[PDB]
C-alpha cells in the first residue's frame, strides 16, 4: 500500500505549517484509528511525535499535533521554531496488508532566521597524507544562515572542477549551517601549483582564503 | 433489501440506524478503550488489525 | 525508562544472512496486541518497515521481503531478533529496533525507536581510517578564534564517530556528513573552534572511531611553527 | 503462540482445545438447526453462508 | 404444493435482452436464508447457475453472467423476473426457475425445480410445424403424426386431447439439414378401434404461437 | 469453482452403486453442509434427491442416501432399480465466490433388465409432403431393451446412407426403448426408388421392414 505526502514543506518562524498524508480506507481511514508522524534531524534516528489516534508523544512540545479526516491525516505544526526544521514522516498501518506503511517523507524548511556570514577555514595536505602521493585540501565554512551558498575552487587563480566535492549543508548545535568541500590531488599536483583558494559565495558576499605549498 | 443489503450503523449504544449497502455483508466491530467497549457498525466484513473483535453477518439489519 | 539497543555487523557479504540483536529495557515483549520488530532507512530512501512480532509471537512481515525475513524473540532474554537472507546492495541500510507501547489494539500506543546500527551489504572488506590532522594559518574563523580539526580519510564501511578530548570538549564542536570518493572510500571532517590564547595551553585531540573495523585512532592537533 | 497463532476449534460447548495456526486470524462460526445453536472453531476468517454468524479476531486463544 | 411455472419468449434475438418470469406457488419468497433464483441447461452442455435473490431482495448472481445478469421479484404478485442482455447463441438453452425452501441457512433446505422454458438465441424468425399422418402384431397396429420443419426446438404433442395416454410415446427431434427440426409421435391401438374410435393429434409450436389437430385415416 | 462428477457409472439390478463428486472446502467441504444430488431423465426437469446436509427429500425412495467426507460427497443407492438409469448431478455452494456451483453429471447405466425384441412400425412419405416434392420415410422402434440397436436403410435390396438420421434411444413409459430414424430424399427419389426398407439388429435378432410406393 502507498501513503504519500508532500515532498517539501516551508514556513516561517511563528507561522503555523500543516504537513498532510494521503492514504486509502484500508490503511489511514481504517477505524479505530492509527497514524504515527514522527520527526528526523538527518543523520539521527526517528522520535515519535504524534501516535496512535492523533495522540502527542510523551515530551513533545505542545505545538505538535495530529489529526485524521476520512483517509487524509494531518500534522500540524503550530508556531513553527528553528528547532523543527527537519524530515517528517507519517506511518499507517494497512489490514488489507496487514503491513505498516510508511510516507515518502517531507522536509519541513524553517526560514525567516537572523542572517548569519559563512566563516572559511581551509587547511592544506597534511604531510603524512602527502608521504602517500595523495593531497587533500580541506575547506570548512560554518556559522552561516541561510543555508544555501556556493563553493568555488580555484588553482592558482583560476576556477576548477575536477576532483572537487562538497557536502550539502547541514545545520550546527547552534543553529546555524555548514559545509565541507574536499580538493584532491597528487601530491606533485598540490606541490607544484602556486596558490589554491577556496571561495564561499552567500547572500551576496564573497569570502575567500588561500593556501600555498610549503615544504614545513 | 430492495436495493440492497439493510444494515446497522449506529455507533456502540446509540439509537439503531439502519443505510442500505451494496454489500452482501454486514459487520460489527468491538474494541475497548479507557472509556471502555466500543462498537462500530456498517456494511461489508472488512478486515482489522488485532485487537478489535470482528463480528459479521449476511442478512438485513443482523449487525445489531 | 524505555531504551532499544541494536547490535551486530555493520559489514555483511552479499551472499550471507543479516542478525541483528535488539535489547530491550523498558518494553513488555507479551501484550497480544503489542508489537516489537524492525524499520530500515537506506540511504536518499524513505522509512520502510522490515516487520513486527507481536506479545503472542504472531509475526507480520513486510510482504516485499516476507520470503528472506524471519523475526523471532527471547522474552527471558527480553531480546528480539531479526534475520534477512538473500543479500543485497539494496538491503544496504540503517536498521532501526521498534517497539510499540500499545495496550487495546495494534498501534493504539506510543512507538520507541532505537539509535539505529548501520549495515552495509559489500563483497568488500573493512578498511580502517587514517586521521590526518587539519591546522591552518588560513583556518582564522574570528579574530579572537581559530578553528582546528582532524580529517578522517578513507574508510569503510561507513559508520564513523568523533569525539575531541574524549568528549570533555563539546562546545564549538561540529562533525560534517560524510563523502564517497572515487576511491570507493568515505571521508569526513570534523572541526571545533578553540580560543586562540589557548593554543600553546591547552591540548585538542580528537578521537575517530571505526567499529566495523574495531579501531579507535586518537589524533593530537599539533600547531607547530616552520 | 511460538510457531502461529493458537486458536481454539472446539465445537459448540465441548471442552475447550486449541491448534497451532499458520493464519493470523481465528474465527468461531455460529448457526441454528433443529438441535440448537452450533458454534464451530478454527483459524482464518472463512466466507460464511447467509445465516451463519461469523466472528473472528486476532489474538492467541480470542475465538472462544 | 409447490409450483414453479416459467412463461416467456421461445425465441429472442441475440441483439435483445431475455425476460422471464416465474410464478411460485407453495413457497415463500420471503425468508432471509431462502433463495428463488434461475438455473439453466445448454444442449450438450451442464447444469449452470444463473443466479438467485433472496426474502430480503439480495442477489447473488454467477460471477461469469454477472454482467448481463439482473434477477427482481414482486412478492405481492409471488414472482421472480430474470433478464439477461448482451445475447449470444451461448445462451440458447432451457432456463430451469427454482427455489430453495431453506430455513435456517443457506441452502439448508429442499429445492424445487420448475418444468422449464427452452429459449432460443436466433437472428432467424419462428418457422410452424408441418404435421403429416403416419399410417401403412395384427391385434394392434402403431400410427402416429410427424412434425416436420420447425423452429426452435420447443414442440409439444397430445392424442386425442390428452385423452389417450396409454400405448402412446413421442420421440426426441432431429435436426435435418435444412437447419429446422423433426419429431415423429406414435401411439399403438387396437386393431378393432380403427373404423369406429377417432384418432387424432394436438401439435403444439409455442414459439409460432400455433396449435395444429390432425386426423389420422388411412 | 470447479465440481467433478465420474461421466458415467453402471451398474446391475439390485446391486449397490455409488457416484462420487469432488470439490474444495469452499463448496462441498464448506460448514455447516449442503450438496444437493438431483436426478434428471434426459428431456425432463431434474428432480432433487438429496439436499441440504445429505437429507433425503420428500417422495424420494429409500434406497437414495447422500453423506460427505472432507471435500467429496457421494451418492449411494442401495439396491439400484431399473427406473434409476438417468443422468444425475451434484450442486454445492460455494462461499469464496458466494455462487452455486455444479458438477458435470453422471450418466448411470442400470443394465440387467428382461430383453425385449423390437417392434418396428415402417411408414411411407404421406402424400402431402410429396405434395411439397420432399419425401420422408419414418421408421419407429419401440419397446426393446437392452438399449442399444442399429439401424441401417436400404434403397431398393441393397443398404444405402444418404440423409438417414437417427435418434438415441429413450425410454418408454413402459419401462422399453424407443428410437426413430428419418429417411429423407427427394420425392422423384422416392418415386424411383423400387423398395426402401428399414433394418434392425438389437440382441443378435434382425427384424427388416420394407415399403414400395
Amino acid at each position: 500500500q502507498s501513503v504519500t505526502q508532500p515532498a517539501s514543506v516551508s514556513g516561517t518562524l511563528g507561522q503555523t505549517v500543516t504537513i498532510s498524508c494521503s492514504g486509502s480506507k484500508s490503511n489511514i481511514g481504517d477505524t479505530p484509528s492509527y497514524v504515527g508522524w514522527f520527526q528526523q534531524i538527518p543523520g539521527t534516528a526517528p522520535k515519535t511525535l504524534i501516535y496512535g489516534d492523533g495522540k502527542r508523544a510523551s515530551g513533545v512540545p505542545d505545538r505538535f499535533s495530529g489529526s485524521v479526516s476520512e483517509n487524509t491525516a494531518t500534522l500540524t505544526i503550530s508556531g513553527v521554531q528553528a528547532e523543527d526544521e527537519a524530515d517528517y514522516w507519517c506511518a499507517s498501518w494497512d489490514v488489507n496488508s496487514d503491513s505498516e506503511v510508511f510516507g515518502g517523507g517531507t522536509h519541513l524548511t524553517v526560514a525567516g532566521g537572523p542572517t548569519s556570514a559563512p566563516s572559511v577555514s581551509l587547511f592544506p595536505p597534511s604531510s603524512e597524507e602527502l608521504s602517500a602521493n595523495k593531497a587533500t585540501v580541506v575547506c570548512l565554512i560554518s556559522d552561516f544562515s541561510p543555508s544555501g551558498l556556493e563553493v568555488i575552487w580555484k588553482v592558482n587563480d583560476a576556477v576548477t572542477n575536477d576532483r572537487v566535492q562538497t557536502t550539502r549543508p547541514s545545520k550546527q548545535s547552534n543553529g546555524k549551517y555548514a559545509a565541507s568541500s574536499y580538493l584532491t590531488r597528487t601530491s606533485t599536483e598540490w606541490k607544484s601549483y602556486s596558490s589554491v583558494s577556496c571561495q564561499v559565495k552567500h547572500q551576496g558576499k564573497t569570502v575567500e582564503k588561500k593556501l600555498s605549498p610549503s615544504e614545513c | 433489501g430492495p436495493g440492497g443489503m439493510i444494515c446497522y450503523n449506529q455507533q456502540s449504544s446509540q439509537p439503531p440506524t439502519t443505510k442500505t449497502c451494496s454489500e452482501t455483508s454486514c459487520y460489527k466491530k468491538t474494541w475497548r478503550d479507557h472509556r471502555g467497549t466500543i462498537i462500530e457498525r456498517g456494511c461489508g466484513c472488512p478486515k482489522v488489525k488485532p485487537g478489535i473483535k470482528l463480528h459479521c453477518c449476511r442478512t438485513d439489519k443482523c449487525n445489531n | 525508562q524505555v531504551q532499544l539497543t541494536e547490535s551486530g555487523p555493520g559489514l555483511v557479504k552479499p551472499s550471507q544472512t543479516l542478525s541483528l540483536t535488539c535489547t530491550v529495557s523498558g518494553l513488555s515483549l507479551t501484550n497480544n496486541v503489542a508489537g516489537s520488530g524492525w524499520v530500515r532507512q537506506a540511504p536518499g530512501k524513505g522509512l520502510e518497515w522490515i516487520g513486527d512480532i507481536s506479545g503472542d509471537g504472531v509475526t507480520y512481515y513486510n510482504p516485499a521481503l516476507k520470503p528472506r525475513v524471519s523475526i523471532t524473540k527471547d522474552t527471558s532474554k527480553s531480546q528480539v531478533y531479526l534475520a534477512l537472507n538473500r543479500l543485497t546492495g539494496e538491503d544496504t541500510a540503517v536498521y532501526y529496533c521498534v517497539g510499540n507501547a500499545d495496550v487495546y489494539y495494534w498501534r493504539d500506543g506510543e512507538k520507541y525507536w532505537g539509535q539505529g546500527i548501520l549495515v552495509t551489504v559489500s563483497s568488500a572488506s573493512t578498511t580502517a581510517p587514517k586521521v590526518f590532522p587539519l591546522a591552518s594559518h588560513s583556518a582564522a574563523t574570528s579574530g579572537s578564534t581559530v578553528a582546528l580539526g582532524c580529517l578522517v580519510s578513507s574508510y569503510f564501511p561507513e559508520p564513523v564517530t568523533v569525539s575531541w578530548n574524549s568528549g570533555a570538549l563539546t562546545s564549538g564542536v561540529h562533525t560534517f556528513p560524510s563523502v564517497l570518493q572515487s576511491s570507493g572510500l568515505y571521508s569526513l571532517s570534523s572541526m571545533v573552534t578553540v580560543p586562540a590564547s589557548s593554543l600553546k595551553s591547552q591540548t585538542y585531540i580528537c578521537n575517530v572511531a571505526h567499529p566495523a573495523s574495531s579501531t579507535k585512532v586518537d589524533k593530537k592537533i599539533v600547531i607547530k611553527e616552520c
